[PDB]
């Protein structure tokens, strides 16, 4: 009867944007023409994950397992460990705990432990340095991801640490219509239980495919030795373009499998970089989603952020209806005027939110 | 009640007695029938005594044994400082060409000192160069108190 | 409430395995501290 | 026009971007990765991106709501 | 066994909370003293 | 490893001390951090599907 | 005797110094089809059998049969210098070998007779090659102490590895094309992972030189010989010696299973080769 969803779409969206928002929230029909209904193990063990992470927000779930009511209490945050299960990595599960973090009660040093990363999802040193500058736009100062032991796709074993301790107010709201001037292009690459010549064969190809430009090009290496190296072997490579004249970046990264030769997985994040930072305006397209979070719980006024025509698909379409059917903010598409380049600017009052959440 | 508690450590020509509460004892009279003991005048190790009573204590304690061991000399006793209590062992063991294979023997317990006082057992009118204080308001905080 | 000494240390398998591994580290360096013929 | 196209309730996604010219999956997408390679052999195209206090604190909120009206 | 785990708990906490303690006041003590000090000589000159 | 077991008296093995211990510390104090852990909340998620 | 070939139970083969290409079978050990061609080191067979593949130190690559006249074919300056083994793919119609004046070659089987196709220049004297039971992969030894692996369709530098401390010399790969195996001169043979180069066992034995080491194709299981008169084989899941053999005399040079269930020749410096057989 207050607000219906259909579907597991965004769903990570839906339940961290009611718990924001203080909104209580009904989910039906999770896949439910399924020979397997409703809620999958990974997403059960996200909701006890925020049950957890908050206080107060009670969770219910039907006999059938494919409906979730929500009501949302507080973000108390702090202190805790977490176990993942082996069906996803650490990154889907951190990657909402990224922007539900910084308004919390006490700090937010929470430990990851079971598979780093895969392909379908986010890499730790993704998150790392693509979406820990964007929050250090957006208005944090002290936010970290202390990779303490990496894992692996098929046995895991790693551990992370989320640690954000930026109490912060409120994110303050961004101005941005300028395309970024970029001006270095650097990147890591990891490698666990391999031979360390794996990682050269990557570093190569990809700087000799991205060699014939007159970007600073710093791609560094990373062997994990010891109980740091997770208990499969695996290895993979993610690549930023920072601007540093205002702190902006954007990213691709991939992890190698059975047969995946070097030379090609550095060519393929190489063309994908390439093709995020020539899709993109502003900001990146996989960062897209935090950026329109934070600036729609910005201050009571209008921020503005450049995208451009390729940004608008259907995620981005699924993400402004989700956060019009949450908390009712029709976003303004301005056109630059400039018609070279067919950019949106895209102005978002934010809801007059703070946390509520701090002693005083 | 046929639990020890109490072991007194006197040496007794005018010096230092210590007192000892021995908590968790097993007696191999009640539980293993391997044979006789090895009896060979041993070697000791002793963990993490730095203290100044940690030094006092292992200066009186092993100063009752046979004087200079010899490399063959199997059994060796251990005292382990485990927060203010002294827990002994004694083993014997060979070398493997892997490493070495112990093999537990003779007694067990753990001993708190709780008295350490300058005359012999029977004055009682000896100077107290250290008790324990079990009721000042920092008690369970450090150790050696 | 509150409690005046810590408790009696019961002995756990853990606690002999940590015994065990320290004095068998200990003679695998031959480091026992002894007397000397002196 | 697209402002309205993205908040009409009725179509789908899809048809409102086929009209105008699934997020627990991560990852942004991407094309055949033979075809986005022999395109970009060469890469110049992306070469055009590529190369008191008090007073202070009124002066950065004043021009907060100076924007916010310019834009409203 | 609840006596021994609440009394390491309160003593691990204690400690803490000397570091804590400990650690702002001597950085209040000596990132103030130090602009203190250079008052103080710029003072005492005139 | 002779002293993890105990024996008595004939017409042998009561019961493991070390192993007694093991279970018996591990099971009250996981008992402990589930009591320390759900203390003070009040969000609990029902019983199952 | 310098290696050893073997039909799947019919004939089998001995390869010397002389020439002695001496074609025996297991019931009556009367060498068939004796001649003399030079200073040989390795062969192999055609699948069908009576047709023999044999490379030499010289130059030379030379082909034989066992019904009609000895020589039909042969190649000399295939390579200008020593050649040290050959292969044929899993099917029998391409041949890889290796040489000395740093490079591998491919030929191809044509009617009678070989043509080159395709050489390949190493950094290093490569001495051994091994190509996968279903040519998903081939592995050359470089003395360079490295392993290199190579794809089939595309010869695309797959896997390069490293960690013997001494020219590897003989390779094997898994039956269903799962994990190789590598073994040097040090003593150390080494059970390798296959999707990234992970070392599982970098285990020792045959306390002198190991000389060439052979897979049990029917399960993971693989036999290796010494230098020091002793072939033991291993199973691939444990790790552990479960036979010793100990009755050679000397340099234990060659060895090759027999694939119908895995059954064994072996061949040493005494001029005796034997036959291992199940129990």
């Amino acid at each position: 009867k207050y607000t219906t969803f259909q579907g597991s779409q965004n769903f990570r969206l839906r339940i961290v944007l009611a718990t924001l928002s203080g909104k209580p929230i009904k989910i039906e029909k999770i896949r439910s023409g399924d020979l397997n209904p409703g809620l999958k193990d990974y997403e059960v063990s996200f909701l006890r994950l925020i049950e957890s992470v908050t206080n107060g927000s009670v969770i219910e779930i039907s006999y059938t397992g494919t409906t979730v009511i929500y009501r949302p209490g507080i973000i108390v945050g702090g202190a805790s460990t977490h176990i993942c299960p082996s069906s996803k990595p650490v990154g889907y599960f951190v990657e909402p705990m990224l922007y539900l973090a910084p308004f919390s009660k006490k700090k937010f040093s929470i430990l990851f432990k079971g598979i780093t990363a895969s392909h379908n999802d986010a890499g730790i040193e993704a998150i790392k340095w693509g979406l820990m500058p964007v929050m250090e736009k957006f208005g944090v100062r002290e936010c970290a991801l202390h990779t303490l032991k990496r894992g692996s796709p098929p046995l895991g074993g790693g551990e992370v640490h989320l640690v954000v301790d930026s109490l912060i107010a409120q994110p303050i709201t961004m101005h941005e219509i300028d395309r970024p001037i970029i001006s270095s292009i650097t990147g890591v690459a990891y490698s666990t239980r391999v031979s360390p010549s794996l990682v050269n064969r990557m570093i190569d190809g990809a700087k000799k495919v991205l060699k014939n430009l007159q970007c600073e090009v710093n791609i560094t290496a990373d062997v994990w030795r010891g109980e740091n190296s997770g208990k499969s072997p695996g290895w993979g490579i993610t690549l930023v373009a920072q601007s540093k004249q205002k702190g902006w970046s954007y990213f691709a990264e991939d992890i190698g499998d059975a047969g995946s030769i070097p030379e090609e997985l550095g060519e393929k994040v190489a063309c994908q970089l390439l093709e995020e930072i020539s899709k993109s305006a502003a900001v990146g397209r996989n960062q897209l989603p935090l950026a329109i979070v934070y600036m729609v719980i910005g201050k009571e006024d209008i921020g503005r952020l450049r995208i451009n025509k390729e940004q608008i698909d259907e995620r981005f379409i699924i993400l402004l209806r989700d956060i019009k059917k949450i908390f009712n903010t029709e976003v303004f598409l301005k056109p630059v005027d400039e018609a070279d380049n067919e950019d949106m600017i895209a102005t978002i009052k934010g809801i007059g939110f703070t946390n509520t959440s701090k002693k005083i | 009640r046929g639990v020890p508690t109490s072991l007194t450590i006197s040496h007794f020509p005018h010096g230092p007695t210590a007192q000892f509460s021995l908590h968790n004892v097993v007696m191999r009279h009640d539980i293993i029938n391997a044979g006789n003991q090895s009896e060979v005048n041993p070697h000791l190790i002793f963990d993490n005594f730095t203290t100044a009573l940690g030094k006092r204590v292992v200066c009186i304690l092993k100063h009752l044994f046979n004087a200079g061991p010899k490399k063959d000399s199997e059994r060796v006793i251990t005292f382990a400082n485990r927060g203010d209590f002294i827990s002994v062992r004694q083993h014997v063991y060979v070398r493997t060409r892997e490493g070495v294979e112990i093999a537990e023997v003779g007694p067990r317990f753990e001993m708190r000192l709780f008295e350490l006082r300058l005359g012999t057992l029977e004055n009682k009118d000896a100077d107290v160069e250290w008790q324990l204080r079990r009721f000042i308001r920092t008690a369970n905080k450090k150790d050696y108190l | 409430f509150d409690r005046t000494a810590k408790p009696v240390p019961v002995i756990t398998s853990e606690v002999t395995e940590s015994l065990e591994d320290m004095i068998r580290r200990r003679i695998q360096d031959s480091n026992f501290d002894d007397l000397q013929r002196r | 026009n697209i402002g309205k196209l993205i908040y009409m309730d009725n179509i789908s996604p899809e048809e409102c971007i086929r009209r105008w010219r699934d997020l627990e999956k991560f990852v942004p997408y991407f094309d055949t990765f033979e075809k986005l390679a022999k395109k970009w052999k060469s890469v110049d195209a992306i070469k055009e991106r590529f190369l008191t206090w008090y007073e202070l604190q009124k002066a950065k909120i004043s021009k907060q709501l100076e924007i916010n009206n310019i834009e409203y | 066994f609840e006596a021994r785990q609440r009394i390491e708990e309160k003593n691990k906490e204690s400690s803490d909370y000397h570091a804590k303690m400990a650690h702002i006041v001597n950085t209040i003590n000596t990132e103030e003293g130090a602009e203190k000090n250079k008052y103080e000589r710029e003072r005492k000159l005139r | 490893n002779p002293f993890e077991i105990k024996a008595a008296r004939n017409k042998i093995a009561v019961g493991k001390p070390g192993i007694s211990k093991q279970i018996g510390e591990e099971q009250r104090k996981r008992a402990f951090e589930a009591r320390k852990m759900m203390k003070n909340k009040r969000g609990g998620v029902i019983d199952k599907r | 005797v310098r290696s050893i070939d073997i039909s799947d139970d019919n004939k089998l083969l001995a390869t010397a110094s002389n020439g002695s290409l001496k074609i025996w079978n297991i019931k009556t050990h009367k060498c068939i089809r004796t001649f003399e061609c030079g200073y040989a080191l390795t062969c192999k067979f055609l699948p069908g059998g009576l047709l023999v593949i044999l490379g030499t130190r010289n130059g030379e690559l030379q082909l034989f049969d066992l019904a009609s006249s000895s020589l039909l074919d042969t190649i000399e300056d295939a390579h200008d210098a020593a050649i040290w083994s050959l292969d044929l793919t899993s099917d029998g119609k391409r041949l890889v070998t290796g040489s000395a004046d740093k490079t591998v070659k491919f030929w191809d089987f044509k009617v009678l007779k070989l043509h080159h196709d395709t050489t390949l220049e190493l950094t290093d004297d490569i001495l051994c090659v091994r190509v996968s039971p279903d040519d998903r992969y081939l592995a050359i030894s470089l003395l360079d102490n490295t392993v290199k692996v190579f794809f089939l369709d595309s010869m695309k530098f797959y896997l390069s590895l490293y960690g013997h401390k001494l020219p590897v010399l003989s390779i094997d790969i898994s039956f269903d094309s799962k994990m190789i195996i590598t073994s040097s001169a040090d003593k150390n043979i080494k059970i390798w992972g296959l999707d990234f180069g992970d070392c599982h066992k970098s285990l020792f034995a045959h306390q002198d030189s190991i000389m060439n080491v052979k897979f049990l194709p029917q399960s993971h299981n693989f036999f290796s010989c010494s230098k020091d008169a002793v072939v033991k084989y291993w199973d691939g899941e444990k790790f552990e010696c479960i036979q010793k053999l100990y009755a050679h005399q000397s340099e234990v040079w060659a060895l090759a299973v027999a694939t119908d269930g895995g059954f064994v020749v072996s061949s040493s410096h005494d001029h005796s080769i034997r036959i291992w057989e199940e129990t």
